[PDB]
RNA sequence: GACCUGGCGGUGCUUCAUAUCCCUCUAGAGGAGCCUGUUCUGUAAUCGAUAAACCCCGAUCAACCUCACCACCUCUUGCUCAGCCUAUAUACCGCCAUCUUCAGCAAACCCUGAUGAAGGCUACAAAGUAAGCGCAAGUACCCACGUAAAGACGUUAGGUCAAGGUGUAGCCCAUGAGGUGGCAAGAAAUGGGCUACAUUUUCUACCCCAGAAAACUACGAUAGCCCUUAUGAAACUUAAGGGUCGAAGGUGGAUUUAGC
RNA sequence: UUAAAUGGUAGUUUAUAAAAAAAUUUACUUAAA
């Protein structure tokens, strides 16, 4: 033991200036490091005539998912760098009514972000297609036949046809199937069969 | 009398940490959870596999760092990442710590097929919350 | 897969990279039993015949 | 980033279940556990594919441990070409 | 199974059986042996030498590589460790000669050393304490019944005339 | 985000006990971590079974075990190709021989691939996890035997054999094979020509003029064969021309001028070779001055990409030229180039990075205002490099020149934090500067506190186990610093150390001890000052004693003083 | 846990530096960063859901964290500073002495707003531990001092030990009277009974028509008792047949829904009656939310209160 | 290395059932209808009965993965009540707390 | 012989039990059928709990599997650097019952009894000061209410070697491992629950302004028999419905449970 | 101030405490014979 037991250096928070660039200290999400956070933050239910425990060796603070990497300064700086990637919403589509006129169909899909080694989620395949029958070129006969073919998929109050598809493994296959069903429904509604005279 | 995870009062000479001093009825009230993942949220899958992995990791780290851990692990999962936060003592030489961090991070990444990081916090001695 | 977990951590103990406190405990007890005179009998050469 | 956002808090879900107190017999005595699932819904509006891709990547990468996310994306589409007029 | 294994503390707590019903109302005191005392990190049965854990990281200014002790070298290490255990165990077996009092098993006439020094810079190194009687007195309590207490008479004196006793 | 100046590199564990505290610990801590990764990889590949359960989606190929053993056990040409892909030099040769003995046909391409494997590795197994000087090429090697065995030998076979010989320092044998290549009327490739250039210069020890003629002849051979030179062709020429101390400078510039005309863009390696050639230990450095200035003008604001293995060696050499020329503006231009874009990645290995920054910071302290030097000190240390003990001396000298000695106590603390607690040169320098002149009371108190800390470092020396060493200057300085701050009690103890260690006290220390005793008016103490100097037979003592006798001395003590001499 | 004064001084030194660091992190002015801004920042940076607020991360002025500790009571010579030191309660008995002295002098010369300082808060003032009987004795003198014609100085001394009870007013809060497109005055209120939640719109002028979910009240509530509950608020103030009500009720059963509407109508009708009538309504139980809700079943029992059959043998 | 022989017997049953699942599904489809002739449905009855007994999915038991306890297991975590409570009471299961209301 | 402490007293006095001791209040159990445990008896054929504090209890669960039982057959370095539901809960860890619908436990000191076991309060105060643990506070649920949770030290060598782990002892050609088939019944007694004995009822419509039924064709089986279907490889057996059948029961002794 | 018997045998109390270790050992490329 000619050199004595290695001594821990003093914490580097004592070298930090009060006007530092904090986003540089915590660039990404990292666990709470008491030697790097220059705050006398205490945590822990105090014992009688006691104070909340100090930050060094404090397992309660380690458990907290801290937001030291997302200080308001960092978020504003981050988004300034991310503006280059964004594209501008069409100004014409000011209101929801204007969106419906130009783009009658709405495709709903869902992505699930969970923690674990596998990203797979069987719920992500579901695709919902909604279209108002007033946006479709349907005559009187066709509209009546369509409403009968789809059944409960049609809502009279809203006049929206909801086609949910989840047969195929992938979302892209369910999207193609939903679009296909709308096509064959449209064309079958227009077709008039001889047995329809028995109505 | 209830027993679960209750350090029983002694002659006032036994040091206990903050985690060890709080009985199970204090979880979510005075102490938090030692593992954070989404398995146990409503509508989330694979709670069973997350549980087994946690039990293994706590044992692996106990044997790989024998006599070093001064408090329970804090397992964190963010997406694909696994982060092990360990409060260790300042007895083992730094060289041996760096070897074990590189070894444990690599071996566990290949075992659970995911990026694993180990964040060691060193304390001079066990942090005593109270003496029971 | 209890075969992988058990066999893996057994290998890690023989390599000196895992300390199995459980296995150390039952190893000392087996060593002390042998000295006390309690040892597993050889297969076939049992106390019975 | 110039995105229109509205936040509302859907009601929480508390799932409770009961277990036996003792390892053996003593049926009357139970331990009751729960898992509380709290929600927050961020409703974005009038985004383009590029804007949504960047915003989602930014907030998803910074999702705190123990928080799940379900992103429901409503895409505006035009009528399929085949549906413009009947073939019969 | 790996998952059924426990820590040493839980194992020793169960094996020692210090807490129980057989150790209460006077109803073998084996002692816990620390098995990690002589174990070094990186030492295994196979004998692999790991740069930076079991063996020095750099030898001759060159980072060592993974090596393995020869069959005969590992046998020496195991045999030496076994011998080092028999020595440590031997020390505990040794009985230190206690100076007996009036009788072999009697507490009377056994010195207790100097009285402990007082907090306000007071030292009592001149005085010699020696026990006179040790009695196991008993009372009866509603909850536990026979409750054992120790009554201890002692005498302290410096040898120059000062002398007292207390219970 | 930018580099955090208060933190050590990110690769290290951000913990006060685990953070590296010296330049060596930095290297060793990373080496230990890399060893841990190697041990894990060794286990993973030794026992793949335990790591074959794939639970990752999407699948991660990089996190799977690696299998290095040939899985085709049939004796065939197709099964042989596997062993060559696995880089099993011994297995491939043994199997190739067995294949040849069986009489089955091995394709020229397969035979050429085997030669590539043998020629590159010199018929020796590549290093594995677990199971310099001289010519590594050996006459009885498998490549030579197989090369002769070949029924048909194409241009590539000869090429790879020549390249192997040059790689393994068989320069004369490579040149002989090229002569055979020419006798067969076979065109050589660019890579063979680049190896042949190196062989010419290394093979014989002829004067520059002859070697230059030979090199030019190969270039004329290259043009005759319609072979277009690559960047490496010119970089080897310049690297080869470094051996000719003062005869290759102008020719080397001609080579550079030729590159630009052809269209080959000089990389960082090209300029590295030039500055190394032009910078020989000579005081004027007149030619070197012109070269570096012109090179830096050309390279200004150029983002570089990896082109030559020697690209990483430029920045360390460029900074070395700036330190020799003692031009700070040029150094700032070199550093500016490093910081543009992604050029910082060309700094090179650790020892390169330390050398570069040492020469850079040593030039700042000398040539720049103290206020800016201290900013560079804060930014670079410890975040960029751990300072050498001599750089702290240069920083102390810069502080002396600037008359900013209030920072000396801080430098000591930082020195202790960077592993210079027990460096004798640094400890002696600090004490001398603090005690050189008298200072105001507040500065004198601070210096006394630092002196006490340096004294504690001397008391707790690791060398103390070996022996007790207390330099005379250090002891004298510490004692004087205690006396000036008013800690006479502490100074009085140092007098025992002087005689104990046989260190002679300076007259200035003795002359100033008078006032301390006079202010106290304790004749006993006054004699102690006389008694000590008398032991050393200092001439000042005798003249001093008489003055003390006049001021304050007991009658009985006066008589004893004279007899003691 | 003995915190010396130098230690506390260093803790204050670290709070001021930390306070400036936190302002820099949050992009706020270091000079106007308050304690309420600190708490907001700490809550964001260190989000803790622990139900007990005393266990959450805190960054407060060390004077507010560390407990108030009494100063050294003797110098280096050893002579205690206070003449009543050896009593053991020098601060309590010093006060007791003063009040007795004042009372002697006063004799020789001759409440809803505020409560008597509680015991735990008097101990803090004195920084001494007291018994309940000690507190009673002290209060018994302070009261005696008020009974006598205490002078202006004595009144100030007493008021040191009198805190201020802010008395909650038991007065019903009246909803604003709004006007529809047609200019009819109406008030809207809310009620809740068990799981039923009803919104009632009471019109100032009407014929007595009550619509429940768009249905006439006698058709919606076929059970007479339910219709009796709807009558009670209006009958109590003699305003049957003078208002129209449009109420919507959801959840609960038939009785809970009738109870929720009763509370909603009563709260709304307070806008169109006199203050005195509002007080009578409050004293008849027409404006109180009934807290009686279904109690949960417990494990190991048959119901909320009922047990399983007990067998002695 | 499985907790006991009973767990080991269940491991083999889960493996054999997986191997035969497709064959068993196909044969059952022949049996579970009124379309196909009863003669063919009788032959399928015999064929499915001749498959190894341990392929029958009803023989699989959801045992505690840690202790092999066949009862008191929570299917979501695959743990017996005793093992689950041990991990829950130490705060090692994310989001599970004692329920009080 | 005389004491200390505790327990106990069909021991005194005073003050009281808040679903609580008595008198009172409401609905039950004890009687009938059936469901489901237990004890006995039975079977070649588990085990544990078994005053309060066992008895729809380990089981949020047994047709095979589960399984540990029985009969027969087979295997031997054995799924494991073996195994064992083999003995010992009177060796233990772990997790608990119980008093507890409690408020006490105790380190460190001081004093009293002449320095005995031991004892330590009086507020117009007479030797106690007490960290710590519990209660309390705080928190969860809808409040500051209530209800949960909490509940120390100890008592019953209380329950659990059969959750798992484990000390001691035992088996190792068997007390271990696998295969097939099989038993889990009712003379008798009893615990808990379910449905009823009806008119404050039965059926239908409706979810509250109705019409019928109403004593041997009424009320009343969730049993028996038969049939179909569901799950499964396997259903005399497990579950659902249909048909058929229309039974004891006519408000229940001593005794006994719960509820503010 | 009604009456209100019983509870197998033995077993329920004294000699001490605790390991120690060890370092790594300060600033390029390059080349020559
Ligand atoms: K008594
Ligand atoms: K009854
Ligand atoms: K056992
Ligand atoms: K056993
Ligand atoms: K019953
Ligand atoms: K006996
Ligand atoms: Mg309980
Ligand atoms: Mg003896
Ligand atoms: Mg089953
Ligand atoms: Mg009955
Ligand atoms: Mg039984
Ligand atoms: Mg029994
Ligand atoms: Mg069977
Ligand atoms: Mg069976
Ligand atoms: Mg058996
Ligand atoms: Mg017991
Ligand atoms: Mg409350
Ligand atoms: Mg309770
Ligand atoms: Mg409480
Ligand atoms: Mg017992
Ligand atoms: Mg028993
Ligand atoms: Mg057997
Ligand atoms: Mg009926
Ligand atoms: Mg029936
Ligand atoms: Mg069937
Ligand atoms: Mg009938
Ligand atoms: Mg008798
Ligand atoms: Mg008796």
């Amino acid at each position: 033991e000619r050199p004595p037991r290695r001594k821990a250096l003093p914490p580097r928070t004592e070298k930090m200036a009060v006007d530092q660039d904090w986003p540089s200290v915590y660039p990404v999400a990292a666990p709470f490091k008491p030697s790097a956070v220059p705050l006398p933050v205490r945590m822990g239910y105090p014992v009688k005539k006691g104070v909340p425990m100090a930050k060094e060796g404090n397992l309660e603070l380690l458990k907290i998912p801290n937001f030291l990497h997302l200080t308001p300064v960092a978020i504003k700086k981050h988004c300034e760098a991310l503006k280059d990637f964004c594209t501008e919403w069409p100004a014409a589509l000011d209101s929801d009514e204007k969106c419906e006129k130009h783009f009658p169909i709405e495709i709903d899909s869902t992505d699930y972000v969970s923690s674990g080694p596998s990203v797979r989620n069987p719920r992500a395949r579901v695709v919902v297609l909604r279209v108002k029958l007033s946006s479709l070129n349907l005559d009187d006969h066709a509209k009546k036949k369509l409403i009968k073919l789809v059944g409960e998929r049609y809502c009279k109050t809203t006049d929206v046809l909801t086609i949910k598809t989840d047969r195929c493994p992938l979302r892209r296959q369910n999207y193609d199937y939903a679009v296909y069903l709308l096509t064959v429904l449209y064309h079958e509604s227009w077709n008039t069969e001889e047995w329809e005279k028995s109505k | 009398k209830n027993r679960a995870a209750r350090v029983r009062v002694s002659k006032g000479d036994k040091p206990v940490t903050y985690e060890e001093a709080h009985a199970p009825h204090y979880i979510a009230h005075r102490k938090g959870w030692l593992s954070l993942h989404t398995g146990n949220l409503d509508g989330e899958d694979h709670a069973a596999e997350r549980t087994v992995e946690d039990v293994f990791l706590r044992k692996f780290m106990w044997g790989t760092f024998p006599g070093c851990l001064a408090d329970q692990l804090v397992l964190k999962r963010r997406g694909n990442q696994l982060e092990i936060c360990a409060v260790v003592l300042r007895q083992l030489s730094p060289h041996k710590y760096y070897f074990l961090v590189g070894y444990s991070e690599t071996l566990l990444s290949y075992f659970y097929k995911c990026p694993v990081r180990l964040h060691l916090q060193t304390v001079p001695s066990k942090v005593v919350y109270k003496y029971l | 897969n209890h075969h992988t977990y058990a066999e893996l951590m057994q290998t890690l103990r023989f390599l000196g990279l895992y300390r199995d406190e459980h296995q150390d405990f039952m190893d000392e007890q087996k060593r002390l039993k042998k000295l006390r005179g309690k040892e597993k009998p050889k297969k076939g050469e049992g106390k019975r015949a | 980033l110039g995105i229109s956002i509205k936040v509302h808090e859907p009601p929480r879900k508390i799932e409770r279940f009961t277990l036996l107190q003792s390892v053996h017999i003593y049926k009357k005595h139970r331990v009751q556990y729960e898992m509380r699932t709290l929600y927050r819904c961020l409703e974005l509006e009038h985004l383009t594919g590029s804007t949504a891709d960047v915003y989602l990547e930014y907030i998803q990468r910074n999702l705190p441990e123990g928080v799940a996310m379900e992103v429901t994306k409503t895409q505006l589409e035009q009528l399929p070409e085949h549906i413009k007029e009947p073939i019969w | 199974s790996f998952f059924t294994k426990l820590t040493a503390d839980e194992l020793w707590k169960g094996a020692l059986a210090e807490t129980g019903a057989g150790a209460k109302k006077g109803r073998k005191k084996k002692k816990r042996k620390d098995l990690n005392r002589g174990q070094i990190i990186g030492e295994g049965r196979y004998g692999f030498l790991w740069p930076g854990l079991n063996v020095p990281l750099m030898k001759n200014g060159a980072v060592q590589t993974i090596a393995q002790r020869s069959k005969e070298e590992q046998e020496k290490v195991e045999a030496d460790m076994i011998q080092q255990r028999e020595e440590w165990d031997r020390k505990k077996k040794m009985k230190v000669k206690r100076e007996r009092g009036w009788s072999g098993n009697s507490w009377g006439g056994i010195s207790l050393g100097p009285p402990d020094p007082g907090p306000c810079g007071e030292t009592y190194e001149d005085f010699d304490t020696r026990i006179l009687e040790v009695r196991n007195v008993f009372t009866m309590t509603a909850k536990e019944g026979r409750k054992k207490s120790i009554r201890v008479l002692v005498a302290v004196g410096n040898g120059k005339g000062a002398a007292g006793f207390s219970i | 985000v930018n580099r955090d100046t208060t933190a050590v590199p990110y690769v290290f564990q951000d913990d006060p006990y685990l953070m590296p505290a010296s330049s060596l610990e930095s290297r060793s801590f990373l080496l230990a971590k890399k060893s841990g990764e190697n041990v894990a990889k060794f286990i993973i590949n030794s026992y793949p079974k335990y790591f074959q359960k794939d639970i990752a989606e999407p699948h991660i190929p990089c996190l799977m075990p690696e299998y290095f053993e040939p899985q085709i056990k049939d004796i065939s040409e197709a099964a042989l190709k596997e062993r060559i892909e696995l880089r099993k030099v011994k297995a491939s040769v043994d199997m190739f021989d067995q294949l040849l003995q069986a009489g089955t046909t091995v394709s020229l391409e397969t035979t050429n691939s085997l030669l590539d494997l043998l020629c590159y590795y010199g018929d020796q197994e590549p290093s594995t996890d677990y199971h310099q000087f001289g010519v590594t090429w050996r006459a009885k090697n498998n490549a030579e035997r197989i090369f002769s065995l070949m029924p048909e030998k194409n241009e590539h076979s000869y090429c790879t054999m020549i390249r192997g010989m040059v790689k393994h320092r068989a320069y004369e044998q490579a040149l002989n094979l090229y002569t055979e290549l020419l006798n067969n009327r076979l065109h050589a490739d660019v890579y063979t020509f680049n190896a042949l250039i190196e062989a010419t210069v290394c093979a014989i020890n002829e004067k520059f003029e002859e070697k230059w003629s030979k090199i030019l002849e190969l270039l004329r051979h290259m043009v005759a064969q319609k072979v277009k030179p690559n960047l490496q062709t010119f970089n080897t020429i310049l690297k080869c021309l470094r051996r000719f101390h003062v005869f290759a400078r102008s020719p080397a510039l001609q080579v550079l001028r030729e590159m630009k005309a052809i269209g080959i863009e000089p990389s960082l390696a090209t300029y590295h070779h030039i500055i190394r050639l032009f910078d020989q230990p000579g005081d004027p450095l007149k030619r070197s001055s012109f070269i570096i200035y012109d090179i830096m003008n050309e390279l200004m604001g150029k983002r570089f990409s990896p082109k030559d293995p020697d690209d990483d060696k430029f920045f360390q050499s460029a900074m070395s030229i700036c330190s020799s020329l003692r031009d700070l503006e040029l150094a700032y231009q070199v550093h500016g180039l490093l910081k543009t874009g992604d050029n910082w990645k060309f700094i090179g290995p650790d020892q390169h990075r330390n050398f570069y920054y040492s020469k850079f910071f040593d030039l700042i302290c000398l040539m720049e205002q103290i206020d800016v030097t201290l900013k560079w000190y804060e930014d670079l240390i410890p975040s960029a490099y751990f300072p050498h003990s001599q750089t702290m001396i240069h920083l102390l000298q810069a502080l002396d020149v600037a008359n900013r000695l209030e920072v000396i106590p801080k430098i000591w603390k930082d020195s202790k934090e960077y592993g210079h607690t027990f460096r004798s040169d640094l400890r002696e320098e600090i004490l001398m500067l603090m005690a050189r002149d008298k200072h105001p009371p507040e500065l004198q108190v601070a210096f006394a506190d630092c002196a006490a800390d340096i004294k504690s470092a001397y008391e707790s020396q690791p060398i103390r186990q070996t022996a007790q060493d207390w330099p005379a200057t250090s002891l004298n300085c510490i004692a004087i610093l205690f006396l000036r701050a008013g800690r006479t009690q502490e100074a009085w103890k140092m007098l025992g150390l002087f005689r104990k260690h046989n260190k002679i006290p300076r007259s200035e220390l003795l002359n100033e001890l008078m006032d301390s005793a006079k202010v106290s008016n304790s004749p006993s103490q006054a004699i102690e000052v006389v008694e000590l100097a008398s032991a050393f037979s200092l001439p000042i003592c005798e003249g001093l004693t008489q003055r003390v006798m006049s001021d304050f001395a007991i009658n009985q003590e006066q008589k004893e003083a004279l007899s003691n001499l | 846990e003995t915190y010396t004064e130098d230690f506390i001084k260093k803790q204050i030194e670290e709070f001021n530096i930390g306070k400036r660091h936190l302002a820099n992190m949050m992009g706020e002015d270091p000079e106007t960063f308050t304690q309420e801004d600190i708490d907001r920042a700490i809550a964001y940076l260190f989000p803790s859901g622990l139900f007990e607020k005393r266990a959450r991360p805190v960054m407060k002025h060390p004077e507010q964290i560390f407990p108030r500790q009494r100063a050294i009571q003797w110098g280096e010579d050893g002579r205690p500073f206070h003449y009543l030191f050896y009593t053991g309660k020098q601060s309590y008995y010093s006060l007791m002495h003063d009040v007795y002295g004042m009372l002697l002098n006063l004799e020789k010369h001759q409440v809803i707003g505020s409560r008597w300082l509680i015991k735990e808060e008097l101990e803090e003032m004195l920084v001494e531990k007291l018994s309940d009987l000690d507190y009673m004795q002290f209060i018994r003198l302070l009261e005696k001092l008020l009974t006598s014609q205490c002078g202006a100085a004595e009144e100030e001394f007493v008021q040191r030990f009198r805190r201020s009870v802010t008395l909650e007013s038991k007065k019903q809060l009246i909803e604003p009277v709004q006007y529809d497109e047609q200019g009819m005055a109406f008030s809207k209120s809310e009620g809740k009974r068990k799981t039923a939640k009803a919104e009632a719109i009471v019109y100032k002028h009407g014929s007595g028509r009550i619509k429940v979910n768009g249905i006439d009240y006698q058709l919606y509530f076929p059970i007479t008792q339910d219709r009796e509950q709807l009558m009670f608020p209006f009958h109590f103030v003699d305003r049957l047949g003078k208002h129209d009500v449009t109420c919507t009720v959801s959840g609960g059963g038939r009785s809970a829904q009738a109870g929720a509407i009763r509370l909603a109508m009563a709260k709304a009708l307070c806008s169109f009656v006199t203050e005195d009538e509002v007080e009578w309504m409050r004293q008849a139980g027409l404006l109180t939310t009934d807290p009686r809700v279904r109690e949960r079943k417990k494990p190991g029992q048959e119901g909320a209160r009922r047990k399983f059959t007990w067998k002695k043998r | 290395h499985y907790v006991d022989w009973r767990m080991w017997r269940d491991v083999k049953r889960r493996k054999m059932a997986y191997e035969y699942a497709d064959e068993r599904l196909r044969i059952n489809s022949l049996r579970k209808n009124t379309i196909l002739p009863k003669i063919l449905q009788d032959v399928a009855d015999e064929e499915i009965a001749a498959l190894p007994r341990d392929s029958c999915p009803v023989r699989i038991r959801n045992r505690c993965v840690m202790t092999s306890r066949p009862r008191g297991v929570k299917r979501r975590w695959r743990l017996s009540r005793i093992v689950f409570r041990h991990l829950a009471d130490h705060g090692q299961l994310s989001g599970i707390q004692r329920a009080t209301w």
